[PDB]
């Protein structure tokens, strides 16, 4: 259970580096808050802009995380 | 040294008239010590301080 | 002052060696000091040569057997581990043995190089029956005392015992002022003569007590004002809290280039000024 | 502090070390006592190694008079059995006589063993390590260099065949069986005793778990009277050992004058206990958990000291658990007339002057002999050669010598008891 | 070390995370599993000052559980102080002990202040000392302080003080059980003495030198003591000097 | 056990010569398990008998055959012990003879003795018959030595005792591990695994020797040949020997130089101080083989597969697998090393889960056998399993700090120090000792026989001899053991030529010097050759957090499953007497079964914060539920604060 | 009973 | 290859010096070798000076008194056996005391030659009352080790410059079995503990040198 609390923190940290909108998008697209993965369309309605906009945000966030900077600890969690 | 701590411990056990009460005070002090230090080991520093305060 | 003489020297059947030495005159209890220091060093701090590893063709662990070989691998290891050798080169060596057919394999069948020599060519190793081949490769190393395995492929490691001296005894007699005569008896395994183990022990003691015998530029201090730097370069360095030539020497050319508004030409000027002061 | 140590210019056994540790604790504290104990441990370990103390077969010295003593005992036994065979004594008197004979032979041999150790070789390793109190006893040196003695059946009956060998000489097959009886008895006792001891400790713990110190004083004037524990003439536990840590419920006074030694409500330390014992008060009224009227517990004044600290008990101390543990810890630590009587032998040769003064009624003793039983305490009068006799009999004594007899050197004269 | 690295694993992990470059719990755990050299240094600086409770299987009284300070040793067996064996009723022929480690600050404080072994001197059941030396220590002290008429080399010599007598014994000038005289000023308790001075000599002055069996006191006429010489054994001198050095220091 | 009492566990006189009065367990089984005596046998009705020689007119008739007799039969006769001494031919010497009549010990004229026991060891068992100088030992220490002789470990190179008792060659021929030639001929083939002997004029006999097998107690059951090729062999001559025998006879320990004196505290209270020669000379080193097992089962999700495709593992930890997921024979495995690689189909490709078998913590050695059993191969696999893999791992253990060493006379000890041979005391010839034993343990335990064996062993080493002394040897003289030992020591002194071997002033003691300083000890000490054994058994255990019990959520118990140590109620009492409240409360709740406080405490320790206050342990909630399940309305209540309010029932299970 | 439930025992350092 | 470092040095009031040295790294077993050899040599084989004989005007035996002098002959002899002197010449020297009247006779009153240095200048010797004259003659010789004896009163002189030697062996394991020697030396002040250590090492080197090149 202690490698669970620890992990989330590390993830949250790298999430902080991302733009506010970006991180919110990610948290909602993976259910980090509610455990429930949400579609495009729920964020299309809940968020300001509609569908096909959240997909762009998701890719532009992941591309930021995929860099060797701002996310390399989690590589060992795999 | 270890001997020094043992002498200071014995010194505090006397003049207290209650080994339990003085153990509770040492515990509390050491707790505060570590709390306001995380910002030597707590119980040790606590005993050193209390001995040096008994003049 | 005293005179150390060798009184008796023998050689046992296992090629071990015995040597008795008489040392006199010592000074009323110095015999015990000398004798016990010699005994401790002879029994503890002498370098020897021992077989540290062995690879027996056809096996890969200690709990196996070879067809036609009377002894099991573990007994062969326990016999090779007690094989006395003396090396001349300060490197590990590999000795090769290969015996075939009905024979009693002994230490004479081990062929090291021309450097390593077997003290006892009668050490028993194994008994081979008809049609059985025993093939071994031994590795010998230098060391001291008992070395435990630390756990280069397929070589079975041995708990090596580099103990060239097997027994030391001494007795201080009255040689009458009261004077002492030390009698020192050394039994070695034959790797080195008793006289050369006594010599090595004495050398170790002398080197041990030697350290206790008696043990118990103006240009770099120049202030940067004398560097004749440009007023700009000078003011930038002084802004960087650089006050001595030592401080400037604490910076690399890159650190100099990192100085705010310090340019390459000013770093070159500083290099030229330092060359002006050598 | 401030108490300079005394230069102990004497031998140091375990009793002296325990006394020194107690004194050090009383005067210097608990960490100087720890330091002193460590230093003494280091010193003892070093000089027990420099001594080269060892054990050998010749270190087990048997007195050279063992053979003659056994021969004399066997001669007496033969006389007894010849008497039995001729009908002069009955069978339980032959049995009693041979049992008493071998118990006295065992006591004499033990005395000779101790004297031989203390006379020939006082630095013997066995003597040194048994007399100093390190690892040993006297019932074990007896079985190593003396005589094993009379043993018992697996049922309890005393086998009239004694073991007349030590572990140095080596037992026989018969003596090995007789010894194995008791060895197994002890083994089974320990195996079955451990559960009972644990059960007793548990019951004790549950009876007295709620006895915690809650009050300072219940304000009473009741207590019991503490006096020494004596077995009549002899004392078993002195009053000073029984008066340590208690609290006096009334001011004590020296029985010689009007000097007060303690006021009411005062804890007693070792010094005051020794002073009271020295002055012979013989009775002290003290407070106690027996007589304190508190709320379902004892108070601090009625309890007194906590023995682990040499101070008054603290508040909220679970003294019931301590009492239960103290009673239960030694729980797992739980031959005929010998020196419990006293033979009187006159080392003089003279005529008998008993006459008819004391009340001598004819009697048949526990052995086959006939003597005179006396109940009137009377001072023996006998012509002891040069001068008369001043021997004193006791009530119920048994005198063997009657008037008109010739007593010789160390001849048996009487028997005095000490207090179907 | 094998027990300590498992009992104090959370503390080792915390100190690896804080005082070193270890990132997460998994990395610290794998470092511990691979037996890194840094692990032992961290453990050694963790267990210092951390009391640990030792218990013997039959706990008959409260001294069956006592607190100690751990010292990392190489082996599989727990090294126990010989002076606490009677308290545990433990001997070294196969006996085993259980080790517990307090976690909270209050628990460590209670272990150090109440259950520490150096503070359990008197038996709580009788008040008598329980840390007294026994067995080989008693035999060694007895041998040191005994009297041996057979070996008395150097008997009768006088010494300035206890240190002088000890130094003379150390060289070998005086035998261990020799009857020597030492100039000791203080309280002396000598068994087998006599309260009556054996010989009283008044010199050609107001000074009398009363010679007891084990003492020689020079006293001014109707005055005070001027000197005291104790007749003793260098072993007794060593014993008393050891006690005095322990008390003074 | 609860019904057996004091009467049943004692020695009944009728045990004489039928049940040993010495060899028993210690503890709850004391007196309830016994051992048959040496000469005793059971007849066809089920009663134990024992043999006797007939005595006619005081003459022992050893020409006639032994007359066996049961307990009831030998109650009307006067039976003499087997230690009575007879003269030439058979007449009994002496004038009074101990006899047993009607379960009583008496003495009679030697003309009224009916039967005499066959041997002096007829009363004891076989393990107790192997203790020399037994009559100089206490019975309790004899029990200890007899019990501990059966816990000795076969060593790498066994060695016979020098002061053996005479029953060693007979105590080894019944275990069926020694091979003797039934044929008076020549040996034609010798090998580590095979021996062949050709009858002088006849057929060839061939024997196969067991090699590095494994016993129930993980010791090794090796078998080695003794003879060489082309050797003349007589019938009944030893051909091969077992793991605890040297040449015919039992060999459980080794003969080492011993001195009786205290060290610098390392001898304290039965501890043993040894030399470093016992480690590098491979004395008291043994082979222990362990067995590990792995099972391939069939789960509802799917079957389990043995393969090297283990998840979350690198190729640096699959070096020694045999391309089937199973380790290779002859590989050195350290702790945590994979032995058999297994994957389970877990349910939640990236679906397999790793539960491969690995070496337990603290175990290492060589792999010597990997046997595989599958239903296809025609093997009886368990009901739900599809592959049983068994791996045998062997290792060599040396003597080390924490091991138990013992002697035949009941003297046990735990090794506490291993000194370099230049720190150990040495003899007047330069030989350092092997073991130093405390003499403080001898006189209070009355096992003086150990002080006799040492001395006789010393003589035996010096005279290149081996002595067979039988127990109860004092029927021949007044002090036979001491006289024989003194005469043997004097003879050794005369043959060797060294006067320091034996001294007349102190017979058993010689001078010993200090290896650290070179100064001799003040007095001579007792030295000799002692026959010491290394006892079995892996006891070190520690735990921080592991598996928990199902109902109570308390840590499991047991070394093999990372178990915790029990804190019984005696320890709770001890902590209550100290005044400890926080140690007790942390032990009782946070470290045992406070299901939520355990994680909080662990997280606080790892993070470095303070441990929070505990809650209600899980065992209490379990007990409340069980009591409610017994139709009891037991509950926990919170008192009302104000006046006109009811007390409120508190919900613990939330 | 504070031991069974898991409270500070009313003796020692848990007295008050 | 090790490094000797004086961890501590002191000069007690009685002018007795103290020193502690750490010697490391030493191989296993070499700590005891070095420590025991050094201890034996320091305590038994160092040269020093002490008062060997003394003559007092007015007495003829050890058990005698001096009018007006609080102490007797025995106390003065014991107080002089612990008087610490250091001579610069191999020749025996004679010092003369002649204090008079009320006075506390200390070591400074001894009129040794220029070649003899009294280490402790205020070392209690005697206490003279009114109208008392203490006439004393002291002889200083060169010797080694405590030397008990069988006109001038013969004394059991203490030639030892070194008063006490202790050593302990620790474990400086980094990560084999290395040892560390901690050597404590107490000297009476005639030599510093570093000079005593140097002389002891010189004696040991001179002892072990001839055992090297021949046998
Ligand atoms: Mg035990
Ligand atoms: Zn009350």
């Amino acid at each position: 259970e202690v490698a669970k609390n620890l992990l989330r923190e590390d993830l949250e940290g790298v999430l902080s580096t991302l733009s506010p909108r970006e991180r919110d998008v990610l948290r909602l697209r993976y259910g980090l808050d509610d455990g429930r993965m949400k579609t495009l369309e729920e964020i299309g309605q809940l968020f300001n802009v509609t569908r096909e906009r959240i997909r762009q945000i998701e890719a532009k966030a992941l591309r930021k995380l995929r860099h060797p900077n701002r996310n390399s600890i989690l590589k060992e969690y795999i | 040294d270890s001997q020094d701590l043992l002498f200071k411990a014995e010194s505090l056990i006397v003049n207290s008239t209650n080994r339990y009460h003085v153990t509770l005070q040492i515990a509390r002090r050491a707790k505060q010590a570590r709390y306001e230090e995380m910002e030597i080991k707590p119980v040790l520093r606590a005993i050193l301080e209390m001995s040096d305060e008994l003049n | 002052t005293f005179q150390v003489e060798c009184v008796e020297s023998r050689t046992e059947a296992d090629q071990g060696q015995y040597g008795r030495f008489s040392i006199e005159p010592l000074a009323r209890g110095q015999g015990t000091t000398v004798g016990n220091a010699l005994r401790r060093v002879l029994l503890s701090n002498l370098e020897g040569t021992a077989v540290t590893a062995v690879r027996i063709g056809g096996v890969n662990h200690e709990f196996a057997t070879i067809p036609g070989v009377r002894e099991d691998v573990l007994d062969i290891l326990l016999n090779v581990r007690e094989l006395v050798v003396h090396a001349h080169s300060p490197q590990p060596q590999i000795g090769r043995l290969r015996v075939v057919g009905p024979a009693t394999v002994t230490a004479a069948d081990v062929d090291f190089g021309p450097e390593v020599e077997v003290i006892n060519p009668n050490h028993y190793i194994a008994s081979l029956s008809e049609g059985a081949t025993l093939e071994m490769e031994l590795k010998v190393e230098w060391g001291t005392g008992y070395r435990a395995i630390d756990r280069a492929l397929d070589f079975l490691q041995l708990d090596a015992v580099f103990m060239p001296v097997r027994r030391v005894n001494y007795s201080v007699e009255d040689a009458r002022t009261a004077i002492d005569r030390l009698v020192l008896e050394v039994w070695t395994n034959g790797s080195l003569s008793p006289q050369e183990a006594l010599s090595q022990a004495a050398s170790c003691l002398v080197a041990l007590f030697e350290p206790l015998k008696n043990v118990s530029t103006p240009e770099s201090q120049t202030p940067i004002e004398d560097l004749q730097l440009s007023v700009r370069a000078y003011n930038c360095l002084k802004r960087a809290q650089v006050n001595s030539v030592a401080d400037l020497l604490s910076y690399t050319y890159e650190d100099l280039l990192e100085i705010k508004n310090f340019g390459q030409k000013s770093a070159e000027e500083v290099v030229e000024a330092l060359e002006r002061i050598g | 502090a401030k108490s300079a140590p005394i230069f102990r210019n004497r031998v140091i056994d375990k009793k002296q070390l325990k006394k020194l540790i107690g004194w050090t604790f009383a005067h210097y504290g608990t960490a100087k006592t720890a330091v002193v104990a460590d230093d003494l441990k280091a010193l003892g370990f070093r000089y027990a190694t420099r001594a080269g103390v060892s054990i050998s077969i010749d270190d087990l010295k048997v007195p050279g008079s063992k053979a003659e003593l056994l021969e004399s005992a066997e001669k007496r036994i033969q006389e007894t059995e010849d008497r039995y065979t001729r009908g002069e004594i009955t069978e339980v008197e032959r049995f009693q006589k041979v049992i008493d004979t071998w118990a006295n032979t065992n006591d004499e041999l033990t005395d000779r063993v101790v004297k031989n150790f203390r006379e020939s070789d006082p630095l013997n390793s066995v003597y040194m390590m048994a007399f100093s109190g390190a690892r040993g006893n006297i019932s074990q040196v007896r079985q190593l260099v003396g005589m094993r003695g009379l043993m018992a059946n697996p049922q309890g009956e005393i086998i009239d065949l004694p073991i007349k060998t030590n572990f140095r000489e080596g037992l026989t097959v018969t003596e090995y069986i007789i010894s194995s009886y008791g060895a197994r008895k002890g083994l089974v006792d320990t195996a079955l005793r451990t559960a009972d001891s644990g059960y007793l400790t548990r019951r004790l713990v549950d009876v007295s778990q709620d006895v915690i110190i809650h009050e300072v004083d219940c304000g009473t004037s009741r207590g019991l009277f503490v006096e020494a524990m004596t077995d009549g003439d002899r004392i078993l536990i002195p009053i000073s050992q029984r008066l340590l840590g208690r609290v006096t419920a009334e001011a004590v006074l020296d029985p010689s004058t009007d000097e007060v030694l303690a006021e009411a409500g005062q804890d007693i330390n070792e010094d005051l206990a020794n002073r009271i014992e020295k002055a012979g008060i013989k009775k002290v009224k003290v407070r106690s958990p027996l007589t304190c009227e508190a709320a379902r517990s004892v108070c601090q004044k009625c309890y007194g000291w906590s023995l682990a600290h040499a101070q008054m008990v603290d508040m909220g101390e679970a003294v019931g658990i301590i009492a239960a543990q103290s009673i239960g810890e030694p729980g797992t630590q739980l031959v005929f007339t010998g020196e419990t009587a006293r033979l009187l032998r006159a080392p003089v040769a003279g005529t008998i002057k008993l006459g008819k003064k004391a009340r001598t009624r004819p009697y048949r003793t526990r052995h086959g002999e006939e003597a005179l039983l006396a109940e009137a305490n009377f001072d023996l009068v006998l012509e002891g050669k040069g001068r008369k006799e001043t021997f004193a009999i006791l009530q119920g004594s048994t005198i063997f010598v009657q008037d008109g007899d010739k007593v010789a050197a160390e001849a048996i004269l009487a028997e005095v008891p000490v207090s179907k | 070390r094998e027990m300590a690295i498992e009992l104090f694993q959370p503390f080792v992990i915390h100190r690896l995370i804080k005082n070193h470059s270890i990132n997460n719990i998994k990395q610290a755990k794998k470092l511990i599993q691979k037996n890194d050299p840094l692990i032992w240094d961290v453990l050694e600086e963790v267990i210092e000052g951390h009391p640990v409770m030792l218990n013997r299987a039959p706990t008959l009284h409260r001294l069956g559980i006592q607190a100690f300070e751990p010292i990392l040793v190489e082996g599989r067996a727990i090294q126990l102080h010989p002076l606490v064996c009677p308290a545990f009723n433990a001997d070294f022929d196969g006996d085993q002990m259980a080790v517990h480690v307090p976690l909270s600050i209050e628990a460590q404080a209670e272990a150090r202040m109440l259950m520490l072994a150096s503070g359990n001197i008197l038996s709580p059941a009788t008040g008598q000392p329980i840390v007294t030396p026994s067995q080989d220590m008693v035999l060694g002290c007895y041998y040191l302080t005994a009297e041996n008429p057979g070996a008395q080399k150097g008997a009768g010599r006088y010494f300035a003080n206890l240190e002088d007598a000890i130094r003379a014994f150390e060289q070998g000038s005086v035998d261990l059980h020799a009857w020597v005289w030492v100039r000791f000023d203080g309280e002396v308790e000598s068994e087998g003495e006599s309260d009556e001075p054996e010989s009283v000599v008044a010199a050609d002055d107001g000074t009398v030198t009363k010679t007891y069996r084990f003492r020689r006191i020079r006293e001014t006429e109707d005055g005070q003591r001027l000197s005291q010489y104790v007749k003793t054994t260098p072993g007794r001198i060593l014993f008393n000097n050891t006690v005095q050095t322990a008390l003074i220091h | 056990r609860e019904r057996a009492g004091f009467a049943v566990r004692d020695i009944h006189p009728s045990h004489y010569g039928r049940i040993c009065p010495i060899e028993t367990p210690e503890g709850p089984n004391a007196g309830l398990i016994g051992s048959l005596a040496t000469h005793a046998r059971v007849n066809d009705y089920g009663f134990i008998e024992t043999p006797f020689w007939r005595v006619e007119e005081g003459r022992v008739r050893k020409d006639l055959a032994p007359v066996y007799m049961t307990a009831d039969q030998e109650d009307d006769l006067r039976v003499a012990p087997g230690d009575v001494a007879t003269d030439d031919a058979g007449y009994i010497l002496g004038t009074t003879i101990p006899v047993r009549y009607r379960q009583d010990f008496t003495t009679t004229t030697p003309e009224r003795v009916d039967y005499v026991a066959l041997s002096p060891v007829q009363i004891i068992s076989v393990a107790t018959s192997l203790i020399p100088f037994l009559e100089h030992d206490d019975a309790n220490r004899a029990l200890m030595g007899s019990n501990m002789q059966r816990q000795a470990v076969p060593l790498l190179r066994p060695e016979r005792p020098l002061v053996g008792t005479g029953l060693e060659p007979q105590a080894a021929r019944d275990s069926g591990m020694v091979i003797t030639s039934p044929v008076d001929g020549t040996i034609s083939y010798v090998d580590a695994t095979h021996i062949e002997v050709t009858a002088d004029t006849g057929e060839k006999y061939g024997y196969a020797l067991q090699k590095y097998q494994r016993s129930n107690q993980d010791t090794c059951l090796n078998q080695r040949p003794i003879v060489f090729e082309g050797d003349r062999v007589q019938r009944g001559q030893v051909i091969a020997d077992g793991s605890a025998t040297e040449k015919g006879e039992l060999a459980l320990g080794q003969n080492i130089l011993v001195a009786y004196m205290p060290w610098e505290g390392y001898n304290y209270e039965d501890a043993i101080l040894i030399s470093e020669r016992l480690v590098y000379d491979d004395v008291y080193t043994s082979i222990h083989i362990e067995k590990f097992e792995i099972e391939a089962r069939q789960t509802k999700l799917g079957p389990e597969e043995i393969t090297r495709e283990i998840p979350n593992v690198g190729e640096d930890a699959l070096r020694q697998l045999d391309e089937n997921g199973i380790i290779r024979v002859g590989a050195w495995v350290e702790s945590g090393d994979i032995l058999v690689g297994k994957v389970t189909p877990k349910g939640e490709a990236r679906d397999v889960r790793d539960n491969s078998l690995r070496v337990p913590n603290g175990e290492k050695g060589r792999v010597v056998d990997v046997r595989l059993f599958t239903r296809e191969q025609g093997d009886e696999l368990p009901p739900g399993a599809n592959m049983v893999v068994r791996v045998y791992v062997a290792q060599k253990r040396k003597i080390q700090v924490g091991d138990k060493m013992a002697g035949r006379h009941g003297n046990k000890g735990i090794i506490s120090r291993i000194l370099p041979c230049e720190d150990m005391p040495y003899l007047p010839d330069g030989t350092p000792l092997d073991i130093v034993l405390n003499p403080l343990g001898v006189p209070s335990r009355m096992n003086v026989g150990q002080v006799f064996e040492c001395m006789l062993g010393w003589a035996g080493q010096l005279l290149d001899a081996r002595f067979k002394v039988t127990p109860f040897d004092e029927m021949y003289g007044a002090e036979a053991s001491r006289l024989t030992v003194n005469a043997k020591l004097s003879e050794a002194r005369e043959q060797t030529g060294q006067p320091w071997v034996f001294s007349d002033d102190e017979p058993g003691k010689i001078q010993v010097y200090d290896g650290r300083t070179g100064e001799p000890f003040d007095r001579p000490v007792t030295v000799g050759r002692a026959y010491m054994l290394k006892l079995v058994h892996d006891k070190i255990h520690a735990r921080s957090t592991g598996p928990y019990s199902l109902v109570t959520q308390q840590p499991l118990g047991g070394k093999a499953q990372q178990g915790g140590q029990r804190f019984g109620e005696m320890e709770v009492w001890a902590l209550e007497a100290y005044g400890a409240a926080y140690i007790l409360q942390e032990l009782l709740t946070v470290k045992s079964d406070d299901m939520q406080g355990r994680n909080e405490a662990l997280n606080a320790i790892v993070k470095g914060k303070a441990i929070p206050r505990p809650g209600t342990p899980e065992s209490f909630k379990v007990l409340m539920r069980e009591l409610q399940s017994l139709c009891l309305d037991i509950a926990v209540y919170k008192a009302s604060t104000e006046d006109y309010e009811e007390d409120k029932e508190v919900d613990l299970m939330a | 009973e504070n031991v069974i439930i898991g409270r500070l025992i009313p003796a020692g350092t848990g007295f008050k």
